[PDB]
RNA sequence: AGCCAGGAUGUUGGCUUAGAAGCAGCCAUCAUUUAAAGAAAGCGUAAUAGCUCACUGGUCGAGUCGGCCUGCGCGGAAGAU
């Protein structure tokens, strides 16, 4: 450990993503292993790009310590260990989706999906947040409709 | 056993402990270095 | 800015002096210009952690004693001869 | 991938995968098949290059036929047919006597972006640097 | 203090040696990915391998560490009617 020159700027890049962010979601890594996390980074690196940073903190005093500013709910989820995926240029895309799929292969935990701060709930994986550009499927029935 | 009059930590694993008024050393790695106070 | 604190002494002589130490106290005295040589004692434990840095010796102190703040440099110390112990100090005005 | 098994990984041949003094037998005999690395390896051999090593992993358990799998080449290795003196010393490291390119050292790495955790495509050419410079290989940059 | 994780790369540093891959030595004791990882403190070996350790991240959730001054005690302490 420093001093108090340097835990701060954890908590300036939390605070940051916390607050300059969109839908995060969360990864209780209580043993994480070389390819648990260097499967999430191919998974975060197809997103835009290094934006969806995903660091093991859970202190109260370190991921915590900026949910005054913004996510004032992470107070329930901050007891041992919670990843939190907080996102930055787009909105939900398939980050969720993702960490579903892949918590869903035995990649650890993530705490019951405990979830971040977006709607006006809690824990609830849901699968609205995929299409966000498509805008070729009102094109694909034209030249069927004309003949009959 | 050594039984000696200057008794020590002879390495990180060795122990002091008394026992019935009797400065030991009591070593979980090395047998050698159990030693006792006389 | 050492702020030592001092008592000014009844009695002086070789006794005396034994007495002090025994009781957690040395004999230190000021002298000076002027003014007359002050003898004082001083809480033993107190000067010794100061005097463990060097700053001690080389900057100016202030002996606090009838409620007057003396200004003075620590000119020599008399140790004790095989202790982590003062047996007495001379303090100049400044 | 999130499990693993058995891997023995050896710079091999890709022109011929056949060999015997280097490895042969020892590439595969613990339930692995020598027979079935000439006919799946090649196949996915003659679509890319074949003459310099190609570390490969054999996925086999007990069930005979396994799945060859592919790799990457190593980016230690990667200063020498792509930068200048193949050796990348020659002298005891004390005093700096090899070089590298300010125009290479990133063209290289992005072959190689397949194992780098760097998020950034320019992250990845960070960490060639440490690489490119093991005995203090000076660049020109 | 325990408890759960890692304890990597260039790299097995070169030699001289029979071999030397942290660990026979002799010598340099550097740099990388950085949360952190000693050209390596101990075990281990034919030597690798392998098993610990250093430091560090987590859990936990209040005191804790080892010097100084002095009081009293313990061992050191075996003899012949």
């Amino acid at each position: 450990m420093a001093l108090n020159l340097q835990d701060k700027q954890a908590i300036v890049a939390e605070v940051s993503e916390v607050a300059k962010g969109a839908l995060s979601a969360v990864v209780a890594d209580s043993r994480g292993v070389t390819v648990d996390k260097m499967t999430e980074l191919r998974k975060a690196g197809r997103e835009a790009g290094v934006y969806m940073r995903v660091v093991r903190n859970t202190l109260l005093r370190r991921a915590v310590e900026g949910t005054p500013f913004e996510c004032l709910k992470d107070a329930f989820v901050g007891p041992t260990l919670i990843a939190y995926s907080m996102e930055h240029p787009g909105a939900a895309a398939r980050l969720f989706k993702e960490f579903a799929k892949a918590n869903a292969k035995f990649e650890v935990k993530a705490a019951a999906f405990e979830g971040e701060l977006i709607p006006a709930s809690q824990i609830d994986r849901l699968a609205t947040l995929p299409t966000y550009e498509e805008a070729i499927a009102r094109l694909m029935a034209t030249m069927k409709e004309a003949s009959a | 056993m050594k039984v000696r009059a200057s008794v020590k930590k002879l390495c990180r694993n060795c122990k002091i402990v008394k026992r019935d008024g009797v400065i030991r050393v009591i070593c979980s790695a090395e047998p050698k270095h159990k030693q006792r106070q006389g | 800015m050492f702020t030592i604190n001092a008592e000014v002494r009844k009695e002086q002589g070789k006794g005396a002096s034994r007495r002090l130490r025994a009781a957690n106290k040395f004999p230190a005295i000021i002298y000076g210009g002027k003014e007359a040589p002050l003898a004082i004692e001083l809480d033993h434990d107190k000067v010794m952690n100061m005097q463990a840095k060097a700053e001690f010796y080389s900057e100016v102190l202030t002996i606090v004693v009838d409620g007057k703040e003396i200004k003075v440099k620590a000119q020599d110390v008399q140790r004790h001869p095989y202790k982590p112990k003062l047996q007495h100090i001379d303090f100049v005005r400044a | 991938a999130k499990k693993v098994q058995a891997y023995v990984k050896l710079q091999v041949a890709a022109g011929m995968a056949n060999p015997s003094p280097p490895v042969g037998p020892a590439l595969g005999q613990q339930g692995v098949n020598i027979m079935e690395f000439c006919k799946a390896f090649n196949a996915k051999t003659d679509s890319i290059e074949k003459g310099l090593p190609i570390p490969v992993v054999i996925t086999v358990y007990a069930d005979r036929s396994f799945t060859f799998v592919t790799k990457t080449p190593p980016a230690a290795v990667l200063l020498k047919k792509a930068a200048g003196i193949k050796s990348g010393s020659g002298k005891p490291n004390k005093d700096k006597v090899g070089k590298i390119s300010r125009a290479q050292l990133q063209e290289i790495a992005q072959t190689k972006a397949a194992d780098m955790t760097g998020a950034d495509i320019e992250a990845m050419t960070r960490s060639i640097e440490g690489t490119a410079r093991s005995m203090g290989l000076v660049v020109e940059d």
